[PDB]
RNA sequence: GCGGGAAUAGCUCAGUUGGUAGAGCACGACCUUGCCAAGGUCGGGGUCGCGAGUUCGAGUCUCGUUUCCCGCUCCA
RNA sequence: GCCCGGAUAGCUCAGUCGGUAGAGCAGGGGAUUGAAAAUCCCCGUGUCCUUGGUUCGAUUCCGAGUCCGGGCACCA
RNA sequence: AAGGACGUGCUAAUCUGCGAUAAGCGUCGGUAAGGUGAUAUGAACCGUUAUAACCGGCGAUUU
RNA sequence: AAGGGUUCCUGUCCAACGUUAAUCGGGGCAGGGUGA
RNA sequence: AGGCGUGAUGACGAGGCACUACGGUGCUGAAGCAACAAAUGCCC
RNA sequence: CUGAACAUUGAGCCUUGAUGUGUAGGAUAGGUGGGAGGCUUUGAAGUGUGGACGCCAGUCUGCAUGGAGCCGACCUUGAAAUACCACCCUUUAAUGUUUGAUGUUCUAA
């Protein structure tokens, strides 16, 4: 099914990375997204289209699996799927990790 | 350096050092010569700062060098395709002897 | 005599305006086109700079003669 | 063999000679080839349809006519000398045991009627082979008027003529003399061609009387009409 | 034509926009609240000159 | 697409590719080859567009 | 009609640029990149019908494409034509030819 | 951008600079109406501005009204000028010497070291030059001195003193404002000329008349030229088309990218000012000389083009356009940026590098010379139009617009490359730990 | 050194389980003819290569030997 | 180099049952003739190729040896 | 037709897919909050739950 | 001509490739070019 | 086939006159006929 | 696939004539049945021709003359005996033929 969301909320299952939570900015064709501040490394960049431009060592989101993730419900962070057997004519999400029944 | 030679520019135009248009002609009041008036400027220039809380700017001008690596060959010379050579070697024998 | 005098005093004080300009105000102060050192501050060298322009009215009017 | 002489010689040239007339005037002109103040033999040659010839499919018997023969009728006896019904039932000439056997077998004799018995008839059949123009060999049936040898021989001591078959199965039976009357011819003719009929050898082929042909001696014959059942239809 | 050659390159040739021209503007009002300025204090220091030399 | 289609009639459409094609097209892709009107989400357009009109006339003679 | 829009297909792309193609637009003729339609005839009447172009002797070549000699299979660029359309009246300034 | 410098104004940094310059032109527009025990700045002030005919234009476009509307000294902003241009030839010669200029902090304090040493002693020579000069061709000077020994001496020492004074005040500004400071004279000038024109429109106000109409139109005029003359400006005509293609892939594929826009669609404000100003000046030369006594025949040559083309305004504006037109075609010199370009190694993209990329770049310069020279002249022209029914201009004219342009659009480059930097460094030195 | 051939009338040349073993010419005697040819008749002769073995019987079959002859060692 | 054969009274050659060697042509003599050819008869000279052996006796049997004639590899 | 040749994109080689209506087009449905296949992912853009894209039936075009 | 198929020319770059070195070349890089 | 009119009062042309940024361009122009000797080619 | 007439010629039943000679039989034995006998008047025979053999002394008969009567020795040998009357095949002739051969002529395949 899904679990993905360009706003989603996550508590993070990601080891040095727990506790944690941001926005899914973006969600890849490669089963992975864009948590925020999570999956920064420093990145030795060579200015491309190159001018004032900083090179440096820069901090640049990487991304991680969505299933090296976790949602957060409202109210606790547990995961074992979002239900998706409600339909209304299409498929709508709620709870059913925590049992809060919301998307 | 860039600046003082558009400063030189506009002090040639001058044609005359700057203003310095004798009195007379058709108003009367003595006459002087003038400071060297004029400016400067910039120009591409430099500048950006992703400041400004609440903008955004770019840059324009510049260029770039790139020599990367080329590599394949010889590698790529050698699994890209093949040498076999059968190589075509004739050894005539030599008989006649007697041996009856 | 009225213009003699102006003259004097007016030659003092631009040593006093270059001493000023070299320590605050940075060792470019005539034409540099740029700059290093003011902005960040007040200082004793803005005073020097006002008073020259203040006082090139007053010299005219009492060398006026 | 044939003669150039009027009466032999009219027929002699004639190819295919010796055609079919009724029985009157067959016999009446019999009598004109020759003048009667002399002996003849007239003999009848029946021809019988088999084309058997010197084999056990001929028809060879003996029937009795109520006349004589064209020569004065003579017995001659064919013997063993110890027979039973030769010898001892109807006796010969002489008892020879093979006095008699050579005359028959000989072919030069002045008796007509040639008496058979046995001196072997259960291995030689109807044969023609190594036989007799004159004489004769008994064969499986030598009667065909009497179905026994034993009364045969009597029969042929009364006045049997013993007929048997040629080339064309010609059975030749000597019918009588030219001193003889039409009549008389008749009643002869009539015996041999019934005789036939009535039985035959089962050893053999069988009979029907096709052409009947009547002849005397130095002139040819003629032949007279015959239906082959009956000549008293024809 | 040598007018209009140049014309003719001008339309393709401008580019590189000053949607920014905001800023241009925002300037120009700067500009404007310095020569307010100038006038002002002409007249205070005029004023001073008045009463003395004239 | 949709409704752009389904409103499309015969008489019309006939005359409103040959816009689409020729001055609107034409101008584009070779002003774009050259950088002097390059933008390329323009050419993705009109191009996948003029087709769809041909295509009703040859199914069903237009809408 | 004398044609249809699908014979005014024969332009994508036009040829302005570098040697022999600046020069050989400045001093005669007129270049363009010409499809790969194989005509000459519905070339001249193209500037016809669309621009207003006026012109000479139209002039058509084959071009087979040039090497791109880093394989990975064949390689290579894709065949065009090149013509050399010719000037006789228009004289245009690049990009304008006519259209009204 | 617009969202940029909003930003700025927000911050405390900005604000006491804006504060201080609002001072700054005030100090120097006192100054102009008080006299000279040398020259006499307030006479030299008003004369100036008066009339004077063909004379007063040429001289008043190059000036831009700096001390032409506000006139003191006859030396200072000079000075400094022309000993920037020794250190120039001095750079030059010696590489190790160019190094320390171009590094900014260094730079600046070696030229006003090595211009204040070398502006004592040229402008001893200038002054000497200047004080003859002044007294002949009138007859008269001053109202606080009077030509002789008296006006000689005084003049000399004067010029010099004003010129060191004005050399220190110009550096004190530059770092406390925004506006390089040679600017801020030029500026002050403008503002000299505003209040006559201001008295026009308050007098037509609002009634409903021609004069409603006009009010309307100039406020509208003043914002347009100004936006005209900045859409053409920044016009770039900009080609990137990467150097080959150095096989493929990464972003859409590696090849050696060279970014190639270096056009500027106008002419450029001081091109502009030059050619206007040359030929006028043969003309005004000749009529003071005339007057005199002296060359009398240069200046009934300039008399004898009256009978051709008429008008003071006719013969004048024909010749503008044309001279517009005709500079910019010609030559790339008197514009710098045009120069430079062609010096530094570049190929012209799909063209082999030889005779056809060299005639290529000059066209493209060709073109872009005299699409200037076409923009001026249109705004000049509209005022023209206007006028005829809506009331005779007077400062919201033609030769005016060409003087406003070049100081501002200078005093903006500068505070922006200063400003942008200055920000910048602020900023990043408080993250390190470092006020 | 090997393999196969023969030694028979003066001469040239048959035969042969081993039975009384032959021709043509020369030679002996005749005849035609003066006499010889040519022509024509009529005779003789054999250690049957030599010695044994086989046997009543050898030359041969069998075995040894003397003399005279051929064909082979191509091939290796 | 090897195996074979011959070596005769003048010239040319026969010569095995080893035991006293003859034939022819020259040549001489007699017969034939007128005298001769031819043809017939008679004549002796070989100490039967040297040297040993077997033998009572060998030219003739055996072993060498000579001179001459026969047949056979310089080298692959 | 199978199978090819040559084209075809935002551009550029090939690969993939597809044919001058050319990495698709229409129509009906499923499906959908994210997408514009790959080497090399970029550039430009699009849609956002209900009109894109993706998947299928049917049709068009099918050099 | 046949045949090759851009190898031509132009600017560049030199790791591999020309029997060497190699700035160079017909190599790599990409352009321009054959007009009836 | 080849020669002579005409095409052509033109082009081309030895060599000179100018400036240049040193890439190169502008400026000008004499004679232009006669005779003899040729090919395996041409008439063929 | 492929026919018609007519000409010529072996052999089978046969039909009508002339020899049918082995050995023995004097000579006339294809053969098979009748059979010791023919004088019928241009008629067999006899006298002469051809065919049969001359093997023990002979006669037969085609066919002509001829109204003009002979000889199997009315033996006997053998497996069978002769004239003559039916009548056979060969050698041969003519007919009816049946069949296999070739030829000739023709046109319809």
């Amino acid at each position: 099914a899904a679990k993905i969301r360009r706003d989603d909320e996550v508590i993070v299952l990601t080891g040095k990375d727990k506790g944690k939570r941001g926005k899914v900015k973006n969600v890849l064709s490669s089963g992975k997204v864009i948590v925020e501040g999570i999956n920064l490394v420093k990145k030795h960049q060579k200015p491309v289209p190159a001018l004032n431009q900083p090179g440096g060592i820069v901090e640049k989101e990487a991304a991680i699996q969505v299933s090296n993730v976790a949602i957060f419900n409202a109210a606790t962070g547990k995961a074992d799927r979002v239900g998706f057997r409600f339909e209304d004519g299409k498929k709508v999400r709620f709870f059913k990790s925590n049992s809060e029944t919301i998307k | 350096a860039k600046k003082i030679w558009l400063a030189l520019a506009g002090l040639v135009l001058a044609f005359s050092a700057s203003c310095a248009q004798y009195e007379d002609g058709s108003s009367g009041e003595l006459e002087r010569q003038h400071t060297f008036a004029l400016h400067q400027r910039s120009i591409s220039g430099d500048g950006d700062s992703p400041h400004s809380y609440h903008s955004l700017p770019e840059g324009v001008k510049m260029t770039k060098y790139l020599q990367e690596q080329k590599l394949a060959v010889a590698a790529v010379a050698a699994q890209a395709d093949l040498e076999l050579f059968s190589t075509p070697v004739w050894i005539s024998q030599a008989q006649g002897i007697r041996a009856g | 005599f009225l213009i003699v005098a102006i003259g004097l005093v007016g030659l003092i004080m631009l040593q006093q305006g270059k001493g000023a300009d070299m320590g605050a105000s940075f060792g470019a102060g005539a034409s540099a086109t740029l700059f290093g050192s003011s902005g960040s501050g007040n200082f004793m060298t803005r005073m020097t700079a006002l008073l020259a322009t203040l006082f090139f009215i007053i010299s005219l009017v009492l060398g006026n003669i | 063999m044939a003669k150039l002489t009027k009466r032999m010689r009219v027929i002699r040239e004639k190819v295919d000679a010796t055609k079919q007339y009724d029985i009157n005037e067959a016999i009446a002109l019999l009598k004109e080839l020759a003048t009667a103040k002399f002996v003849e033999s007239v003999d009848v040659a029946v021809n019988l349809g088999i084309d058997a010839r010197k084999s056990d499919q001929n028809v060879r018997g003996a029937t009795v006519l109520p006349h004589g023969t064209g020569r004065s009728v003579r017995v001659a006896v064919f013997t063993q000398g110890a027979n039973a019904e030769a010898a001892k039932a109807a006796g010969a000439e002489l008892v020879g045991m093979e006095d008699l056997a050579d005359q028959i077998k000989k072919g030069e004799m002045n008796f007509d009627v040639v008496i058979a018995s046995p001196d072997a008839m259960r291995v030689v059949g109807q044969l023609g082979q190594v036989l007799g123009p004159r004489g004769l060999m008994p064969n499986p049936k030598v009667g065909t008027v009497t179905p026994n040898v034993a009364e045969a021989v009597k029969n042929a001591k009364a006045g049997q003529v013993r007929y048997r078959n040629d080339k064309n199965g010609i059975i030749h039976t000597t019918i009588g003399k030219v001193d003889f009357d039409a009549d008389k011819l008749k009643e002869n003719l009539e015996a041999l061609l019934v005789a036939l009929k009535k039985a035959k050898p089962t050893q053999a082929k069988g009979v029907y009387i096709k052409k009947v042909s009547i002849s005397t001696t130095m002139g040819a014959g003629v032949a007279v009409d015959q239906a082959g059942l009956s000549a008293s239809v024809n | 034509e040598a007018r209009t050659e140049v014309r003719k390159v001008i339309w393709p040739t401008r580019q590189e926009t000053l949607h920014t021209t905001l800023i241009v503007a925002a300037v120009t009002a700067v500009m404007s609240l310095i020569l307010w300025g100038l006038d002002g204090i002409l007249v205070r220091l005029v004023s001073f000159i008045t009463g003395l030399r004239f | 697409m949709k409704a752009k289609e389904l409103r499309e009639k015969s008489v019309e459409e006939l005359n409103t590719e040959l816009l689409n094609l020729l001055r609107e097209q034409f101008n584009l892709r070779m002003q774009a080859a050259s950088g002097q009107l390059q933008q390329s989400h323009l050419l993705k357009q009109v191009r996948r567009d003029v087709a769809r009109v041909k295509t009703l006339l040859n199914e069903k003679a237009g809408a | 009609m004398i044609r249809e829009e699908r014979l005014l297909k024969v332009l994508r792309a036009p040829h302005v640029s570098e040697k022999a193609s600046t020069a050989m637009e400045k001093s005669n003729t007129i270049v363009l990149k010409v499809a790969k339609d194989a005509t000459k005839a519905e070339i001249k009447a193209a500037v016809q019908k669309l621009f207003e172009v006026e012109v000479e002797v139209v002039n058509t070549l084959v071009v087979k494409g040039k090497v791109k000699r880093h394989g990975q299979r064949i390689g290579r660029r894709s065949d065009w034509k090149k013509a050399y359309v010719t000037l006789k009246e228009g004289q245009n300034l690049d990009f304008v030819g006519g259209a009204e | 951008g617009l969202d940029f410098q909003s930003a700025k104004g927000g911050l405390g940094e900005l604000k006491r600079r804006l504060l201080f310059v609002i001072g700054a032109l005030i100090v120097f527009r006192i100054g102009s109406f008080i006299p000279i025990p040398g020259i006499d700045a307030a006479v030299l002030a008003k004369l100036l501005e008066q009339q004077r005919g063909t004379i007063i234009e040429m001289f008043n476009m190059f000036c831009g009204g700096a001390l032409s509307r506000a006139s003191i000294f006859a030396l200072g902003i000079m000075p400094y000028i022309s000993a920037s241009i020794i250190i120039q030839l001095l750079t030059v010669v010696h590489p190790t010497l160019a190094e320390i200029k171009k590094e900014g902090e260094s730079g600046r304090r070696k030229i006003s070291q090595y211009t204040r040493y070398g502006t004592l002693v040229l402008a001893i020579f200038q002054s000497i030059g200047i004080a003859t000069g002044l007294p002949n061709m009138p007859g008269m000077q001053g109202l606080v001195i009077n030509p002789g020994f008296a006006f000689y001496f005084t003049a000399v020492v004067s010029l010099v003193t004003g010129t060191m004074f004005l050399m220190w005040l110009g550096e004190q500004i530059t770092e406390r404002g925004i506006g390089n400071g040679i600017s801020i004279i030029i500026f002050a000038g403008i503002v000299a000329g505003l209040p006559p024109a201001i008295a026009h429109t308050i007098e037509q106000a609002r009634q409903g008349d021609l004069h409603f109409l006009v009010l309307l139109l100039v406020a509208v005029l003043v914002f347009a030229v100004t936006f005209f003359v900045v859409f053409v400006e920044r016009g770039q005509r900009r080609i990137v088309v990467n150097y080959a293609k150095r096989q493929q892939g990464r972003r859409v594929y590696a090849a050696q990218s060279t970014h190639l826009p270096l056009k500027v669609n106008m002419a450029g404000v001081i091109p502009a000012i030059f050619a206007s100003s040359i030929i006028l000046f043969p003309a005004t030369i000749a009529s003071w000389f005339g007057g005199g006594t002296g060359w009398n025949w240069l200046t009934t040559i300039s008399l004898y083009l009256q009978p051709g083309q008429p008008l003071y305004v006719l013969l004048y504006a024909s010749a503008i356009i044309f001279f517009c037109f005709f500079y910019t075609a010609l030559v790339f010199n008197p514009r710098e940026t045009a120069d430079n370009l062609k010096k530094s190694g570049a190929f012209v993209p799909g063209i082999r590098p030889g005779e056809q990329t060299a005639k290529y770049i000059d066209k493209v310069m060709t073109r872009l010379t005299l699409v200037g020279a076409l923009y001026i002249t249109f705004i000049c022209l509209i005022p023209e139009f206007m006028r005829d029914a809506m009331k005779v201009p007077f400062y919201f004219g033609g030769t005016s617009l060409l003087i406003v342009v070049v100081v501002i659009m200078d005093f903006m480059a500068q505070v922006q490359t200063l400003m942008m930097s200055s920000q910048y460094e602020s900023a990043l030195k408080k993250a390190n730990l470092k006020g």
